[PDB]
């Protein structure tokens, strides 16, 4: 990588967005990845950072970029509850179906920590409801050995 | 009493004796170590988890623990670390005062409680309980300089013929092995286990199985049957004593007849019991011992009987193996000592010329050259008595008395010269009048200087124990050199003085000695006349007082705080930080740069760099490392650009190029447990089971806020790491019961491959040493090395890891702080420039109080210290001043005549602090130390020039101005002498520029500075302050 | 007689009964104490606004204000009034019956699934030649 | 229910008690009270 | 129990006695590894 | 029994010391002192 790709690895973790700010307009590398291959938007959606999440996206950032597990920024922003990102990532294009090396998708994670804001709207740009896992469990699996009934009424 | 003594000399003489044979003794006997014990008594508590995580040893060990540290008597405060290393350190902070012993015994009996609640395999690996104590007598390297050995096998050989030895040495209190003797390392191959259908947990069964002590019994045992003639107690199986035993562990018989060995599906070595570190000294494998000194135990003794072991510890040695000493602290020690006793031998030539210069007789010059080496000696005596060392505080506070021990024997002989001169009495007259004029000033002067000094014993904490060793040492001498004058000092004058012809002045002598009488008999009058002059103005002098006053108080708080100077110990840190995620190999590369410039740049100047990866100075980790550098002789090291400040500044500078590390070097603090001045330790809390996510997010707040006023804080950061990119893996239950796949036998083949399993024990060549089963490197590395593991099913299939677990990337704590039980975060800063420790503390309590709901906060360490140490000067400064004027009340009969004496303290103080503001030192306790010394010399000059006046308004019936100034002529003469002796005295501290100059210049500059003043100042103010005060009361 | 002594000489003694006492009587935790057998004061804890239950109360003091209390210097006991929060797994007969199960089953599988797993490290010591990832596996965590 | 350890002052460790129970009364949720229905301590200070 | 006096001295008299250094006015240590299986390490103190 | 012979000599030293000081302090003389400790080997021979 670069000298600006950690900094703004490290920026788009903490949340400091003049930081980040400054790193854009120097041309950081909005595609610069850690050794675990989480890029500055993997980082930003995990620890929910929504003006960078923004920003990152503006200056070209792969809303579709997986970690070396396969894992997206939309697969981390739906599995720790963040709407507004979701929303944005979906927005700009983040494939609603995107799976892992386990066959996990941004829907399973959601339904297993009980999202059902974020359920909704990915069920809204069209999740596959009927996909399964490596171990051939749906969203709605998940809803009724959590026993979250209100979430297993939406996945029908 | 000086009467009685004049009458009786040789029981004057049998007293000194005694008191020269108990002191004689106690130089002998004492105890002598660097520094002595000052930090409050804290036990560690220490466990190690195999393979486990930061939040698995603190959910399964730390809070167990700590939930469990209840009924303990003394407890301050409680804290603990929980890494990704598998180590959780629990420390126990105890009440200054406190038995550490009944303390430790109080906290393991807790642990002890607590045992059976612990997991299994911490049970097996242990919990140490140990005193916690970071001052190392001397650090022993072992090295391999041939290549026949690695690091491991230097730390074994260490372990099994050398430790034991050294912990038997005299005066060796712990011996610490850096490394580990042998472990069985059982290297596991996943593609060999799965080919035989065999895992992790069936290694495990074998290895226990055939690696044991069984107990069978006795042939012919009681109750036999009458008529045996034999009984022989049956040994059965013993445990295993080589690789080439553990190679022929039957794992399997298959179904062919073939025998499948352990040695058929692992690799067996003697190796280490971890991997974590890699020493090296100048690029080369290393182990060594941290020796600490015993209780009460001589350190020049100790570290000789040291090399006395290892010396004939040499010739059985293996080819290659070499003894060095990176760390050894008796050769500073050596110096100090030698530095001290030069010091003190120098001051009494320098009084025997002064004396033979002024009263010009052999016979005037003997009476000090006997009494000061016997107030000295009986000082150490009485050190004894209180139990102490000689120590670095203990040998300087002697040092600064000087002045003190000095003056009571010239006073009491230059009195009976005079007194001789001026009325033509024989010494025994002399004397008996001579002490009449000053012995009940002697006994008012003691109670003065002890009303000073003994105060400065009762502070709390780390500093009051410092205080309270100078203290001591100090009151202890001033009290002897007072009893010494009143006894011993009376009856050598009236015995051994030569009788002086009334009016006999030595003017009328020819040389040197008749130039000299005549030269200061007209400067007598010169400075009578002069005092004259002063007193007819006296109100634009009491407006120069306020000048000095301001002054005084201005330099004070332009002067920097410290606790003790940085000394040149030929040793200093180089501290190595590579980012989150760094491997072991990175920070090698980092480390052999760091080592690679020192033998390079710093040749002339280096003689070794002892190069530790996977240990830091706080943290540990694959990404932390540390070079403790070694210096030459100070002697090859002329000037200061071959010091250890130049050296760390060039090579800080130096190593501010290197990319993706924090490399950065510095010199090692006198006392580590003080800290700096200045600085602050701070604890944020999680008060309410917010979680660590939270109390992050409220750390950053409140750094990010530290951030905005640079004015008042500098450099506020966290203690602790940051959050690291962790594997996540998911075993799917129902997957591993639908395939007859237990979740024992999963957990175990992940936990004993990937993080390591300690098994059991065996013996090798006679000594007890543990059994490792452990993955071979290259199938643990990577995510993808998972899927190559198999666990057989109940049905006798080998399942991969991957049929039945799913993984994924997440962030989590590599270390987890707890404050009093409760999840913390540490955060360390420091006041800014100008700004004192108090008030940095008061922000930081300002801006802890706008941060989220159930986020609290705590002071700990020095912070601790600074806030109960703080909290008592006020009423310990007013003590002092109360029995001080209380004391001169007495000695004067007056209210009012005492605030003559008491004006005179800023005319030594100002002096302290020009020489040290001019020389750019600080106001470390050297410094005030030396204030009270020079406030104390100062005090008794002003007090025998009151006395000598108000006695002769009172007895001989002369007026205010009269008495004021025939009191400064007769005092003029002893005033200089005692300065012209102890300002000569402490000029080679001020000069010295050698090994322990720190100090030796923190003590002789401010003495040096404040006694110019003092001695100028005050022999023109101290008849202003009497004339006022009269004139006012 | 000195209090300290008398406990240290007391647990020495009971240490040698330890190994020999039941495994769930260990597991409880023997406390060995120095103290009066009368209360110095009792600390009472309520809620104002009926907001929380005795139990709710209870197990407050118990995880947030005792051990701090119990480790106070001069406090030689400190009894809880109420119990701190357990895990209660309340068993049904009548249903363990059906599915052919019993208590025995029902404690393994909690062992087994309620687990705090040691699972080592990527790239941990001693790694290969070359390792570039070093990061800690986390496989089960206790269940909150 | 706080016992005295045997020999330990009453009034300086119910004063210590009372310090340590200051620090965690901030952070109370909304509601929660401390009262003091039994102290054997108060007589003795008031009686001295 | 059912160890040998060696098996004994290796495992459990030598571990004891390298962990006995640091303890103060210890004058002397004797000890006794014996094929009943038992250790008696005896530590003598200065005399007060 | 070793200790003891070996701090046996120094005993007496110190303890003819201190008896000589002290008659030396208490009648102001060199010369009673000296005359009185002479007599001392008469009674040790008497003893042996
Ligand atoms: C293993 C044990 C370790 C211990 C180590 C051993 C230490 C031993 C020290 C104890 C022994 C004390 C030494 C005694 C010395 C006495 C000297 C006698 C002088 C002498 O004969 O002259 C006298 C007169 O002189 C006078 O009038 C003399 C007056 C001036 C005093 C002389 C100087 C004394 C110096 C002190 C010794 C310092 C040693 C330091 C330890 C005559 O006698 P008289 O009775 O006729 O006199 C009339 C009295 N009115
Ligand atoms: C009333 C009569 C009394 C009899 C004594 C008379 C005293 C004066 C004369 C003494 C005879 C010797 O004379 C003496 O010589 C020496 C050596 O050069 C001088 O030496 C001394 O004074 C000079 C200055 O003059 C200093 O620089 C020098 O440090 C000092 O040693 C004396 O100053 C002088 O007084
Ligand atoms: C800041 C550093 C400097 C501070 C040093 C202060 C103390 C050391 C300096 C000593 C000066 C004393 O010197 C002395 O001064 C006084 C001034 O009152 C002079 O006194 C003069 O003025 C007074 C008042 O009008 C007259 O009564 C007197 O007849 C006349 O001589 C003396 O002739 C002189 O000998
Ligand atoms: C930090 N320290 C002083 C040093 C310095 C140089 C070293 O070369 C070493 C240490 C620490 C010691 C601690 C010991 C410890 N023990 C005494 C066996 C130990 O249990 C560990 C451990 N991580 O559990 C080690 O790393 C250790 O084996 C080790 O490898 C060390 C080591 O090699
Ligand atoms: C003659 C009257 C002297 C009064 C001064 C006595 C001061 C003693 C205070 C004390 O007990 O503590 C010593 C302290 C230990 O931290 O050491 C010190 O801080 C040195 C004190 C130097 C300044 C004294 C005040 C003069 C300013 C006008
Ligand atoms: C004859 C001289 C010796 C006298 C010194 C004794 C002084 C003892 C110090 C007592 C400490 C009092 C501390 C008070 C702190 C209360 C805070 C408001
Ligand atoms: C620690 C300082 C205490 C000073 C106490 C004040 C003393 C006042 C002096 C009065 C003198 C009375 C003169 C005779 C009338
Ligand atoms: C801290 C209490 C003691 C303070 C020192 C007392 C000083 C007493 C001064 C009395 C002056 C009386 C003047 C008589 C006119
Ligand atoms: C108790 C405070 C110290 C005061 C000491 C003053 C002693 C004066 C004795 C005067 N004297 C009776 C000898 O003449
Ligand atoms: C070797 C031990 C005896 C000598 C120690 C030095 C003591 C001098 C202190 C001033
Ligand atoms: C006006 C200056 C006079 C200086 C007199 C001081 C003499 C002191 C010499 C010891
Ligand atoms: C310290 C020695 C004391 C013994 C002699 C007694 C002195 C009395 C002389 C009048
Ligand atoms: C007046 C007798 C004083 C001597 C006692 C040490
Ligand atoms: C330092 C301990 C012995 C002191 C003699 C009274
Ligand atoms: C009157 C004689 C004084 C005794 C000193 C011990
Ligand atoms: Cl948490």
């Amino acid at each position: 990588g670069s000298d600006l790709g950690k900094k703004l690895l490290e920026a788009a973790r903490a949340g400091r967005d003049d930081e980040v700010r400054i790193l854009m307009a120097n041309g950081a590398d909005v595609n610069a990845a850690d050794v675990v291959g989480w890029t500055p938007l993997h980082l930003a959606a995990y620890w929910g950072h929504l003006e960078i999440v923004e920003v990152l996206l503006k200056n070209g950032a792969d809303v579709n970029a997986y970690d070396t597990l396969g894992s997206t920024p939309l697969h981390l922003a739906a599995h720790f509850g963040h709407l507004e990102i979701v929303e944005v990532l979906l927005k700009n294009g983040a494939d609603v179906n995107a799976k892992d090396d386990n066959g996990i998708t941004p829907l399973h994670l959601a339904a297993n920590r009980g999202h059902l804001e974020i359920v909704e709207v990915l069920l809204k740009y069209g999740a596959d409801v009927n996909a399964q896992d490596k171990f051939g469990k749906t969203a709605f699996d998940i809803s009724i050995n959590n026993g979250n009934e209100d979430l297993a009424e939406i996945l029908q | 009493m000086p009467n009685f003594f004049i009458d009786r000399p040789i029981f004057a003489w049998v007293i000194a004796i005694i008191i020269m044979l108990a002191g004689g003794l106690a130089i002998l006997k004492l105890p002598v170590a660097q520094y002595p014990t000052i930090a409050p008594p804290a036990v560690t508590i220490s466990a190690s988890y195999p393979g486990a995580d930061a939040k698995t040893v603190q959910d399964t060990v730390t809070q167990v623990i700590e939930q469990n540290m209840n009924g303990i008597d003394n407890l301050m405060y409680m804290s603990s670390n929980s890494d990704s290393t598998g180590t959780v350190q629990i420390t126990l902070t105890f009440e200054s005062g406190t038995d550490a012993d009944i303390a430790q015994v109080q906290v393991q009996n807790k642990l002890q409680l607590a045992m059976p609640l612990l997991p299994q395999e911490v049970q097996q690996q242990g919990v140490s309980v140990e005193k916690s104590s970071s001052s190392f007598l001397m650090v022993v390297g072992v090295i391999n300089t041939d290549g026949t050995m690695t690091q491991e096998d230097i730390s074994d050989y260490v372990a099994a013929n050398m430790k034991d030895a050294i912990s038997r040495t005299s005066g060796v209190g712990d011996v610490q092995l850096f490394g580990s003797q042998y472990a069985m390392r059982i290297w596991m191959n996943p593609n060999e286990l799965n080919k035989f259908q065999l895992t992790p947990v069936d290694v495990i069964t074998a290895i226990k199985a055939q690696n044991a002590q069984v107990a069978a019994g006795q042939l012919g045992g009681t109750p036999p049957v009458k008529g045996q003639q034999l009984n022989a107690s049956i040994i059965a199986q013993t445990r295993l004593t080589s690789t080439e035993e553990f190679g022929k562990i039957l794992l399997k018989v298959n179904q062919d007849g073939s025998r499948v060995l352990l040695r058929d599906v692992a690799k067996i070595e003697l190796g280490g019991e971890n991997y974590d570190i890699i020493a090296e000294f100048n690029g080369q494998p290393a182990s060594g011992l941290g020796i600490k000194l015993a209780t009460g135990a001589n350190a020049l003794d100790t570290a000789a009987a040291i090399r006395a072991e290892l010396a004939k510890m040499e010739p059985f040695f293996p080819s290659g193996l070499k003894i060095v000493y990176p760390y050894d602290t008796t050769p500073f020690v050596k110096i100090s000592i030698h530095e001290v006793v030069k010091t003190l031998v120098e001051a009494i030539i320098l009084v025997f010329l002064v004396m033979y210069l002024f009263l010009q007789n052999f016979r005037a010059t003997l009476i000090p050259t006997i009494a000061v080496p016997v107030v000295l000696l009986g000082t150490f005596a009485v050190l004894a008595a209180f139990g102490f060392s000689i120590n670095t505080l203990t040998m300087f506070g002697m040092v600064l008395a000087i002045g003190l021990l000095v003056d009571d024997a010239i006073v009491v002989v230059e009195n009976v010269e005079r007194v001789m001169a001026e009325e033509g009495l024989p010494p025994k007259e002399a004397t008996r009048k001579s002490m009449g004029q000053i012995q009940g000033a002697l006994v008012g002067i003691a109670m003065v200087l002890s009303a000073v000094f003994v105060p400065m014993a009762f502070f709390g904490g780390s500093t009051g124990a410092i205080y309270r060793q100078f203290s001591i040492t100090i009151v202890s001498a001033m009290a002897l050199s007072v009893l010494v004058a009143l006894i011993l000092t009376p009856a050598l004058c009236a015995t051994m003085l030569k009788p002086i012809a009334k009016g006999d002045h030595g003017e009328g002598k020819k040389g040197f000695f008749g130039w000299f009488n005549r030269m200061f008999e007209k400067s007598t009058h010169h400075y009578t006349d002069s005092v004259g002059g002063i007193l007819r103005s006296t109100g634009r002098y009491l407006v120069l007082y306020l000048i000095i006053v301001v002054g005084m108080a201005y330099l004070f708080v332009r002067l920097p705080s410290s606790f003790l100077p940085d000394e040149d110990q030929g040793v200093f840190m180089t501290m190595v930080q590579l980012p989150a995620g760094a491997t072991q190999e990175r920070t090698q590369k980092v480390l052999n740069e760091v080592t690679h410039y020192y033998l390079t740049k710093e040749k002339n100047n280096v003689e070794s760099v002892f190069a530790v990866n996977g240990f830091g100075f706080a943290p540990r980790g694959q990404n932390t490392g540390i070079a403790f550098v070694s210096l030459k002789d100070w002697a090859d090291r002329p000037g200061e650009e071959n010091k250890v400040e130049a050296i760390t500044m060039r090579a800080t500078r130096a190593f501010s190029q290197i990319k993706d590390a924090m490399v950065f070097a510095f010199n090692l603090p006198a006392i580590v447990e003080l800290g700096t001045a200045t600085g602050f330790d701070f604890e944020l809390i999680d008060q309410a089971g917010l979680g660590h996510e939270k109390l992050t997010q409220a750390r950053n707040q409140l750094l990010a806020e530290a951030a905005k006023h640079p004015d008042m804080l500098t450099s506020v950061r966290p203690n602790g790491l940051e959050d690291t990119p962790q594997f996540k893996i998911d075993i799917d239950q129902e997957k591993a019961q639908a395939l007859g796949v237990s979740i024992n036998d999963i957990n175990t083949t992940l936990g004993a491959a990937w993080g390591g399993s300690y098994v059991n024990d065996f013996i090798d060549r006679g000594r007890v040493k543990k059994v490792y089963v452990m993955s071979e490197a290259k199938y643990r590395m990577l995510p993808d090395d998972i899927g190559d593991w198999y666990v057989r099913a109940a049905d006798g299939q080998m399942v991969p890891f991957s049929a039945f677990s799913s993984s994924r990337w997440e962030y989590g704590s590599p270390r987890l702080e707890r404050y009093n039980g409760l999840p913390s975060m540490e955060i360390l800063g420091q006041a800014a420039p100008g700004k004192s420790t108090g008030e940095a503390m008061e922000l930081m309590e300002q801006l802890a109080s706008k941060l989220p709901t159930g986020v609290g906060y705590d002071w700990t360490g020095m912070s601790y210290q600074e806030r109960l140490s703080g909290n008592q000067a006020p009423s310990l400064y007013a003590i002092s001043l109360i029995v001080v004027f209380l004391c001169l009340a007495a000695l004067y009969e007056s209210w009012s005549i005492p605030f003559s004496v008491m004006l005179v303290v800023p005319l030594g103080v100002i002096g302290a602090l020009l020489a040290a503001t001019f020389r750019g030192l600080t106001n470390d306790v050297y410094f005030q130390v030396g204030l009270l010394t020079t406030i104390g010399l100062s005090a008794k000059n002003a007090i025998l020039i009151v006395e000598f006046a108000k006695d002769l308004m009172d007895k001989e019936g002369k007026g205010l101005i009269e008495a004021t100034l025939d009191a400064v002529r007769m005092r003029l003469r002893p005033i200089l002498m005692t300065s012209l002796a102890f300002i000569l005295g402490v000029m080679p501290l001020v000069i010295s520029t050698g090994a322990g100059s720190g100090a030796q210049n923190a003590v002789g500059t401010g003495v040096m500075g404040g006694m110019v003043t003092a001695t100028v100042l005050a022999i023109f103010f101290v008849p202003v302050f009497f004339v006022v005060v009269r004139r006012r009361f």
